[PDB]
């Protein structure tokens, strides 16, 4: 735990060997020299004779206290289950590091001193916003991005992976990033992608959830969001749908509108702001790119704008192949009869083609496949588009 | 698979590694009470855990805190509140001296007679205690080149009469203690404020703008009478808002049935911040990129004096911003840069440090250790026609 | 066990004995499974036979084109409306274990069991046999997302945090579905609920003639009546009449053959009834 | 996994290459340019940094394995023609196509042979074809090679202009980074003979580039913190030149050659003293050089600059030697005086003012032995800068009332009052001269060499303390006389007085007392590899301690000056001769482990460290060697304050885990010291983790150790917020941990801290790191601290003035000619920088910004702004000159 400072070679250096041989030497010495203390005198005078005297110096009914304020050294201030606070010191017992404002303590009956600390719960906001653990597909699912996850990855995936070209320059990643294109476009997909294939935590955020019944809590939900976000570990945020929440001042009206102008400019400067955060990774979904906000648009906010292209007959050949891979197909189907025909159709439309298959062959109940399947079912989402 | 990148490659790597395991395996060899629900390593408090742990039980009693209402005449005879328990008429113990008691006071008094022990330090909650910042960021003043009139005009104001009030009393004048700093955004008022705050040398507090908006009446402005208490309790301090639109912009009542709370916070503001007794020792910095839209109560004089605006570099702001945002990096010896803002007519600094980091991605890309002048250059061409055909423009 | 009552001391506060609970609340309102045995519904029921009897009878058929069987099924239509007993019906029709969930207030604000109500109902359905449960607009009137979010969770839109905990596993149905119907659709959190968990919701369109007689049938089965009535003609009485609205009509033909002095429900009863009820109705 | 198609490089480079047979047979162009194509293809395509798995680099490789198997490393007959397009591409995906073990035949393919140079072709790469390849020769096979038999045939004469373009080459590419990186060749080839590879690259780097010296030179000293024994000799003078040669700094001459004058030779550093005689440039970089030369790390060099050129240019050594030791004067004589400094501050004695009102009464402390310490609130306060006319009265009364150890004591602080003076120092003492006293005589003439210490102007060379000494037929008129002219005498070391005071020990006559502090005094003029009074030490020592030692003032005291002076030395030559005239027994040999680790003050040594704890490290022997082991822990607090932070973590690890939680009488007795001498700043670790075995005294000991540990715990940067532990530990002690042995004690170190409110220096560092006596007067404090009644008679000689080599405080100062300068300076953190970038921020903490004389501080290395030109150093010190220029501002 903190043993030694020093990474300034960054390299083999030999400096670094004469380092680390040095530390080995010396943990080498501890460890034997505490192992001649069990070697002439093993002795057992320090587990349940400071435990138990230290345990019965403390008390039982152990009543839970909270933090108010911290003074000096010894003494603070406590507050009990009712509000009577008392001035009261603390022992040299509990973890003085853990000690801050708001929190659980344990205390004395008759001096009421603290006694112990009580480790915090996990707050039920990681639990809502969260995304757990690896939701979705990984990287077998894309119907086609290469640059796309060049960009998205140089600026996040190979910085924190090999950390080793940005600290040879002393140069910072890019911030933020806008995912943009088409809607049906598989944004969702590489985001929940890249939250499969991830070594640091991720979140998920929705726009439409920031608009209270209560007057202005909005830029409270953003502020400790990426609070969680910074204080829980290396975070990767991502929040879709922006575009119907951030735009522009349109007219500069008032009455919930100017609310959500206010909650936008807490996004902004709680964006960045201030001391920047660190550790802090942003990536933003939209569908349109041009109705927004330049001030969010500027360098500082956000240095990658991708655009999510269609594909025409080239990837598509591999989305109708994936949404048919799990899948019987009798041999009266070909992917060309529709691949070959259209040049724009959305990889949502693939999707709804190969599940519009099961919905056809099955509430027939017939059996695994017929060219009239996707005959109708491609039709059918030519109606989904254009109808 | 691999190659030795230097000499003894995992020869130091796995060498430190095992003594590090080792560290470990020596603790618990040695056997450590770990997660005991909140306490410390035995190896620290066994040599505390004795009689003195008792000089802090016996000679300090629980000390119940309480609040003072007001004295009487030849004697102390003090009426207090606990905080709902109840209200007593009680007396000092005599470790004090009857001099710092004042009223609206948090004293602590024993629990048994019910006599004042100790005066305390009043209340401050921690929604404020939090945007006192506290520590002050590395931000040099060479570091926001590129408005040196702006920089000049707000050195005349928030450091000149501080660091020397000497001249204003040699010429008999007061310096404008209210500034707004303005125009387009990613050009160096946030620098500004951080640099400002680097030798602030006084108690610099943060102010976010929607902060203070919340959902009960009144509470907002308890906020804002909270800051100009530690304001006028902290001497020589200073304060930030930004984007202060939020407040106060206008006073809409065609229809009044619109914003109406915060812009009673906002009058607390105008209150508290000008009026009936001014605040002394205090100076207000604030920035905004629509300062069009405010109510012209701010707008008048005494409270916002000064107006210093940040432009867009014409060419050589650019320039000098390739000198910032350029400099803190690794190149070879071959830089020239006047070739470079020639060819970013309309850019700002931000974009300029976005040319910079992204001139490393390519050698990042491109496994080299540092960015060459010529990498550089295709960092420069890249976002020369990046910002030719950007996605908004 | 954590939520148990114990014996306490008052000096030391030493446990004496860990004094036993009064009931599981979930426990002893553990819903009905009941004999799981409606002119105007009969065109949805299809739609459930699909969305239900087909997955259920077929795990090959979406296992060979590999689709997540339809479990989540919705409707929606005027109050009630068979929603209730049809989804308690078509639970049975493949032997699947109705599992009821009114749950409507009363559950909403227990806390403490919040967290398993949940769960020990799913237990209940994965234990008992192939089950179907249903939901009902009750999760609509609770909570529907983060409206009551951050400023005190409201205890409702948590455990439906459970719920997606829960339907974001592994069933494929099986044989299993769970059917929901509700008013108040453009609230709730079925954004996240559409891709996988939960699917369509079907229509319901007014009810008819006969529909409305043999529902008279149906709501006047537990009475005592009279033979020497045209029963076509009285559900022919009502043009404009609903589903449960017909179950009224039957409460105020017992109320007419209460006022007539005997335990006849004579054709006299309904004659009336059609007018009184109609006449209630006759306010736009 | 788009593969496929377009694996153009795995085919015709994996047909053509195949077939040597039927390529290198049969088809010249087949062989000759199908493999120059691929030499061009895979050079520009497969030969430079570009990822993991290349076109060709893991690709044309994976059949390229047997591809390049057989084309050419079996043809048996090769030329000088099918030698540059034939290991064309097999040579260069070399090593990813074998396996780890590639060190011993790695010379086979492109080792073997490159066409022309390495350049020629691998000077569009960073490092895959020939860089790291040239890397992977100078690990392992120019190591083995060069182990006994370096000059063969090829892996030296290859080698050797290799070298030359390897080592601009990690420059070469850019030079910027791996600058450093090049040390990893130079010191990891030939790591003992590093002046051979460092002869080279000393020329080549004077040749590399006038603004690049400075960068890799701070890696060769970074290299130089500590090295194999032979490396830290050898690479430190290599480090000397480079800014002689190519860069021309020359103002970390004196210092940071002090770096290479003891590790070297005895002789190295007076030849560079001939070096400052002939770098005679400017006066200012020259004057600010040999200002450091009498007190800021060594003196006594001002019998050098005398020659014909006494002027300026070499009138600047009086100037030196006690002018600007003048200007040290004028630095409290008109700093301190207006900034902060009252001459009588007193108010240790005053802050100690509301414990009367804790636990109700007071007025029941009555030791008069606190009146010991009474003295100190004058004695600290005044250490340095500071008179009393008649605000000594309390030490006129008590002088005149008991405590003959309290007339030598309360007599001895009057030249703490009197610190750094030449103008009226004794005529102070004069009047407090004539009582007929032997304690208050012996104490302020004592006191008088502390008064001229570091001076070297006239004030007794043999007038005060000699004529003090020839009235010696008794008390410490015989003992104290001779301490304080060799406390005065130690910066200057002056062979002749000390020859005078030979005879001390010389004399044979009774000095029970008297002999150890002979040998401690006189050494402090000249001990260390002491040459003649290490002689007539241990002639006595063999005469009477070979008969009789039973307490620490024989035995304790001798050994000191055997090797105490010379604790910067690393030559370990006079442990045998100091050693070897005492090796008789157990008890004689305590010495043993004096002069071993005092040779071993600081440097790589952990090899030592493991004989410094396993040797000795319990083995309960019912108290025979118990003190041996103490002390053998007493040399494991070296080697841990100048390892730079190697020795400190460690040290904390180990001394926090063995002795204070499972220990001995040695954990339980002595183990602070290591505190007590390791930390002189003081940080919340080991403030905290001290008093945790402090205020808890365990006082079943003799508990005055844990006092004793009290005393110096307050050892950290004179004043913090420590004044909480201190003072209540001194109301938890006011009744326990009694006044009649600790009363002196509590306030004692209370005081120490707050005694000018500044000036503490002995931490065996200067500049940033380097080192600088702090040892003699310093060390035998804290070897004269065992236990006991050595505080009660002969410690008050030692326990007052034992440490008194502080060299002030603060570097705030501008000395411009004129004198006149406030430049504006600002405040910071010590620099934590080595090696991150070109554009790397030196300190951390910019926020405050002062301009005239301020706080140096321990972490502390301010630079400054505005370039108001500070071109004298660059490398601090705290008497800059300011040659003042506008260089572009
Ligand atoms: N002249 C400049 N020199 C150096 N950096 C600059 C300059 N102009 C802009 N920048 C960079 O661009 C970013 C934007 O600057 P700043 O934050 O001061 O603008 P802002 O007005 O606060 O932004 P907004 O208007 O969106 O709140 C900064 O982080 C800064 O590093
Ligand atoms: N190239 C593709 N391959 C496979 N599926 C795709 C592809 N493009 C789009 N889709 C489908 O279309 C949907 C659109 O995703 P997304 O763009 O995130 O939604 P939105 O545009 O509403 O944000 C995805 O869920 C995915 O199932
Ligand atoms: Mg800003």
């Amino acid at each position: 735990a903190s043993k030694l400072p020093l990474v300034t070679p960054h390299t083999q250096c030999r400096l670094k060997l004469l380092k680390l041989e040095r530390i080995k030497d010396y943990l080498l010495m501890e460890e034997e020299f505490i192992r001649n203390q069990e070697q002439m005198k093993p002795l057992e005078e320090k587990q349940e004779e400071e435990r138990s005297k230290v345990d019965d110096l403390r008390g039982t009914p152990m009543s839970v206290g909270t933090l108010e304020e911290i003074i000096d050294d010894n003494h603070a201030i406590v507050s009990t289950s009712v509000g009577s606070e008392h001035y009261v010191s603390i022992l040299s017992f509990v973890d003085k590091d853990l000690l801050e404002p708001g929190c659980s303590v344990l205390l004395n009956h008759k001096v009421h001193a603290v006694i112990g600390v009580l480790m915090d719960d996990t707050d039920p906001l990681v639990t809502v916003m969260k995304v757990e653990k690896a939701p979705q597909e990984t990287y077998a699912d894309i119907g086609g991005l290469d640059n796309q996850i060049q960009e998205i990855k140089e600026s996040v995936e190979l910085p924190l992976t090999h950390p080793e070209y940005y600290e040879e320059m002393g140069i910072k990643p890019p911030k933020g990033v806008i995912l943009y294109g088409p809607p049906g476009t598989g944004k969702t997909l590489l985001a929940k992608a890249v939250a499969n294939q991830t070594s640091a935590t991720f979140l998920r955020v929705v726009g439409s959830e920031l608009i209270q019944k209560y007057l202005g809590d909005g830029p409270k939900l953003v502020r400790e969001l990426f609070r969680v976000a910074e204080e829980h570990a290396p975070s990767i945020v991502f929040i879709d749908e922006i575009d119907a929440i951030g735009t522009k001042r349109y007219d500069s009206n008032s009455g919930g509108e100017r609310e959500i102008q206010r909650t936008m400019l807490e996004l902004l400067n709680q964006l960045d702001g201030f001391d920047s955060r660190g550790d802090v990774k942003v990536i933003m979904a939209t569908n349109r790119i041009e109705t927004l906000d330049p001030a969010l648009i500027r360098p500082g906010r956000i240095d990658r704008k991708i655009e999510f292209p269609l594909p025409d007959e080239k990837t598509k050949k591999r989305i109708f192949q994936i949404h048919t891979s799990r899948m019987t197909l009798a041999d009266d189907v070909t992917l060309d009869d529709l691949i070959m025909a259209k040049d724009d159709l959305s990889g949502a439309d693939i999707k709804a083609i190969c599940t519009e298959a099961g919905l056809m062959a099955l509430r027939e109940r017939r059996m695994k496949v017929t060219n009239e399947d996707f005959k109708k079912s491609k039709e059918n989402v030519l109606y989904k588009k254009q109808e | 698979k691999t190659y030795g990148q230097s000499t003894y490659s995992r020869q130091i790597k796995q060498v430190e590694d095992d003594i590090q395991q080792l560290l470990k395996k020596i603790n618990e060899l040695t056997g450590i009470k770990e997660s005991d629900t909140g306490l410390a390593p035995p190896a620290l408090w066994d040599l505390a855990a004795d009689k003195q742990t008792l000089q802090s039980e016996q000679p300090l009693q629980v000390a119940r805190c309480t609040k003072i209402i007001n004295a009487d005449s030849e004697d102390p005879k003090y009426i207090i509140n606990v905080k709902q328990f109840a209200k007593f008429v009680v007396d000092l113990s005599d470790q004090v001296a009857p001099t710092d008691i004042e009223e609206g006071m948090r004293v602590g008094v024993d629990r048994n007679k019910y006599q004042i022990h100790i005066p305390l330090p009043p209340k401050i909650d921690p929604t404020v205690t939090m945007m006192q910042v506290e520590e002050k960021p590395d931000v040099t003043y060479s570091d926001v080149g590129g408005c040196k009139e702006q920089i000049e005009k707000l050195r005349e104001v928030v450091e000149t009469p501080l660091l020397h009030p000497e001249r204003f009393v040699n010429l008999g004048i007061e310096p404008p203690k209210g500034v707004l700093l303005f125009g387009p955004p990613g050009t160096g008022k946030t620098l500004c404020a951080r640099a400002v705050a680097n030798r602030t040398d006084a108690c610099f507090i943060r102010v976010i703008g929607s902060e203070l908006v919340q959902k009960y009446v009144g509470e907002g402005a308890r906020m804002v009478r909270e800051l100009f208490e530690m304001a006028r309790t902290k001497k020589a301090c200073l304060i930030f808002f930004d984007e202060i639109d939020a407040i106060g912009g206008a006073r809409f009542d065609d229809g009044a049935g619109g914003d109406n709370e915060v812009q009673r916070t906002m009058l607390e503001l105008i209150n508290q911040l000008d009026g009936f007794d001014p605040r002394g020792n205090i100076k207000v910095l604030m920035a905004t990129n629509r300062p069009d839209t405010l109510d012209p109560a701010l707008m008048r004089p005494g409270r916002l004096d000064r107006k210093i605006e940040f432009s867009l570099p014409d060419l050589e702001g650019r320039t000098h911003i390739f000198k910032i945002h350029a400099r803190s990096m690794s190149v070879e010896r071959d830089i020239r840069f006047e070739l470079l803002a020639r060819l970013c007519p309309n850019s700002t600094g931000a974009e300029i440090r976005s040319v910079c980091t992204e001139a490393g991605m390519f050698a990042i890309r491109a496994r080299r250790k540092i960015a060459t002048e010529k990498d550089f250059l295709e960092a420069v061409n890249k976002v020369i026609k990046s910002y030719a055909k950007f996605s908004a423009t | 066990t954590p939520n148990c009552r114990v014996a306490l001391r008052n000096d030391s506060y030493t446990l004496h004995k860990i004094l036993p609970n009064k009931v599981d609340p979930l426990v002893s309102l553990m819903m009905v499974e009941k004999v799981p045995d409606i002119g105007g519904l009969d065109k949805q029921i299809k739609e459930i036979k699909e969305v239900i009897e087909l997955p259920v009878k077929h795990p090959e058929l979406f296992e060979a084109l590999g689709i997540a069987q339809p479990k989540g099924v919705l409707l929606y239509g005027p109050p009630g409306t068979g929603k209730t007993l049809l989804a308690r019906a078509v639970a049975h029709h493949t032997d699947c274990t109705f599992i009821r969930v009114s749950g409507s207030e009363l559950v909403q604000k227990f806390i403490g069991e919040g967290a398993r109500m949940v769960r020990e109902l799913f237990v209940m359905a994965r234990e008992h046999a192939p089950s179907i449960i249903f939901m009902d607009e009750i999760d609509s009137i609770g909570s529907s997302r983060l409206e009551g979010g951050s400023g005190g969770d409201s205890e409702v839109q948590r455990t439906m945090l459970e719920l997606l905990n829960q339907l974001d596993g592994f069933e494929a149905t099986k044989n299993i579905k769970v059917i929901m119907a509700t008013n108040r659709i453009d609230i709730l959190d079925s954004a996240l609920l559409r891709p996988g968990r939960i699917d369509r919701k079907i229509e319901f369109p007014p009810p008819n003639e006969e529909a409305r007689l043999d529902i008279l049938k149906i709501h006047s089965r537990k009475m005592n009546l009279t033979r020497g009535i045209n029963l076509r003609k009285i559900a022919e009485l009502m043009p404009g009449a609903s589903g449960a609205e017909v179950k009224g009509v039957c409460t105020e033909a017992g109320m007419y053959a209460l006022r007539e002095r005997r335990v006849h429900v004579t054709q006299e009863d309904f004659e009336m009834a059609v007018a009184k009820v109609m006449q209630k109705d006759s306010e736009k | 996994m788009e593969e496929g198609g377009r694996d153009k490089a795995p085919v015709q480079p994996q047909q053509s290459p195949a077939a040597a047979p039927g390529g290198t047979d049969e088809k010249p162009s087949g062989k000759e340019r199908r493999d120059a194509g691929d030499k061009d293809k895979e050079q520009e395509l497969s030969e430079e940094d570009k990822q993991l798995q290349d076109e060709l680099e893991m690709l044309v490789e994976r059949l390229g394995e047997k591809d390049t198997s057989l084309y050419r490393p079996a043809l048996e007959e090769l030329r000088r023609q099918i030698r540059s397009s034939t290991t064309s591409m097999t040579s260069v995906p070399k090593p990813l196509k074998f396996l780890r073990p590639h060190y011993g035949k790695l010379k086979e393919i492109y080792e073997n042979m490159a066409p022309g140079e390495n350049k020629r072709f691998a000077a569009d790469i960073i490092s895959v074809l020939a860089m790291t390849m040239s890397g992977e020769r100078e690990c392992l096979k120019y190591r083995l090679v060069g182990s006994q038999e370096e000059l063969a045939s090829w892996g030296h004469e290859y080698v050797r202009h290799l070298a030359g373009e390897v080592a601009k080459e990690w420059q070469e590419l850019d030079d910027a980074e791996k600058v450093q990186r090049e040390p990893l060749l130079t010191l990891v080839k030939e790591i003992v003979p590093y002046n051979m590879a460092h002869n080279a690259e000393h020329e080549a780097c004077d040749l590399l580039m006038e603004i690049e010296q400075v960068d890799m030179l701070e890696k060769d000293i970074d290299e130089n913190a500590y090295a194999k024994v032979c490396l830290y000799l050898t690479s430190c003078v290599n480090y000397v030149p480079e800014p002689e040669n190519s860069a021309l700094l020359r103002c970390a001459l004196g210092v940071f050659r002090k770096f290479s004058r003891f590790p070297e030779a005895l002789r190295l550093a007076l030849m560079l003293n001939d070096m400052e005689l002939v770098e005679d440039i400017f006066t200012s970089c020259k004057d600010v050089v040999v200002q450091k030369q009498m007190a800021f790390m060594l003196g006594r060099h001002g019998v050098f600059l005398e020659l014909s050129e006494d002027v300026e240019e070499y009138e600047d050594l009086t100037e030196i030697m006690s002018n600007v030791q003048l200007n040290s004067n004028f630095l409290a004589l008109a700093r301190e005086l207006d900034i902060m400094e009252p001459k009588v501050p007193d108010d240790i004695y005053k802050t100690h003012l509301e414990n009367n009102r804790f636990g109700g009464s007071g007025s029941q402390v009555d030791s008069a032995r606190m009146n010991l310490a009474s003295s100190f609130v004058n004695g600290f306060v005044n250490a340095a800068f500071g008179q009393d006319k008649l605000l000594t009265d309390d030490g006129n009364k008590w002088l005149y009332k008991n405590k003959d150890h309290g007339m030598l004591s309360a007599a001895a602080s009057l030249g703490m009052i009197l610190l750094w003076d030449v103008d009226g120092g004794l005529t102070q003492i004069d009047k407090y001269l004539y009582s007929s006293e032997d304690y208050i005589k012996s104490g302020a003439l004592l006191a008088c060499g502390i008064v001229n210490s570091g001076v070297r102007n006239e004030c007794d060379p043999a007038l005060a303390l000699l004529s003090d000494y020839v009235l010696h037929n008794s008390n410490t008129m015989r003992l104290g006389s001779i301490f304080g002219l060799g406390l005065a005498y130690a910066g200057s070391n002056r062979e002749d007085v000390l020859t005078l005071l030979l005879p001390v020990m010389g004399d044979s006559k009774s000095s029970m007392e008297v002999a150890g502090v002979t040998a401690l005094a006189c050494g402090m003029i000249a001990v260390g590899s002491c040459n003649g009074d290490v002689t007539s030490t241990i002639l006595q020592t063999i005469m009477e301690k070979s008969e009789t030692e039973l307490k620490d003032t024989y035995a304790r005291w001798l050994p000191l000056g055997l090797g105490l002076n010379h604790l910067g030395k690393g030559e370990a030559i006079e442990a045998i001769l100091a050693a070897l005239e005492v090796v008789s027994e157990p008890f004689r040999s305590f010495a043993n482990t004096l002069v071993d680790v005092c040779a071993y003050a600081g440097s790589g040594n952990v090899l030592k460290v493991q004989q410094l704890l396993h040797i000795c490290s319990e083995h309960f022997d019912s108290k025979e060697k118990e003190e041996d082991k103490d002390k053998k822990e007493k040399k494991d607090k070296d080697k841990k304050e100048a390892p730079a932070d190697m020795g400190a973590h460690q040290g904390v690890a180990v001394l926090g885990i063995a002795l204070i939680a499972m220990g001995e009488e040695i954990g339980a007795e002595m183990a602070l010291r290591t505190f007590g001498h390791l930390l002189r700043y003081g940080e919340p670790t080991l403030r905290r983790a001290v008093p945790l075995a402090l205020a808890l005294i365990s006082v079943s000991n003799p508990r005055l150790n844990i006092l004793d540990t009290l005393s110096k715990f307050s050892h950290d940067a004179d004043p913090e917020v420590s004044y909480n532990s201190i003072f209540a530990m001194g109301m938890v002690g006011s009744g326990t941990n009694n006044a009649r042995l600790a009363a002196m004690l509590r306030q004692l170190a209370q005081y120490h801290a707050k005694d000018p409110n500044n000036l503490f220096m002995v931490r065996l560092a200067q500049g940033l790191t380097h080192l600088g006596k702090g040892t003699l007067t310093l060390c035998p404090y804290h070897s004269d601290r065992q236990l006991m009644s050595q505080v009660a008679v002969a410690g008050l000689l030692t326990v007052l003035v034992s440490f008194l080599d502080v060299r002030n405080i603060i570097l705030g100062k501008s000395h411009y000619v004129l004198y006149g300068l406030v430049a504006a300076m600002q405040p910071r953190m010590l620099v934590t920088f080595d090696e991150e970038l070109r554009p790397l921020p030196v300190s951390v903490r910019v926020g405050q910004a002062v301009d005239v004389v301020g706080q140096a501080g321990k972490p502390k290395t301010i630079t400054g702004f505005q370039t108001h030109t500070t071109p004298v150093l660059l490398a601090h010190g705290e008497r800059a000159e300011l040659a003042t220029e506008e260089f572009l501002p």
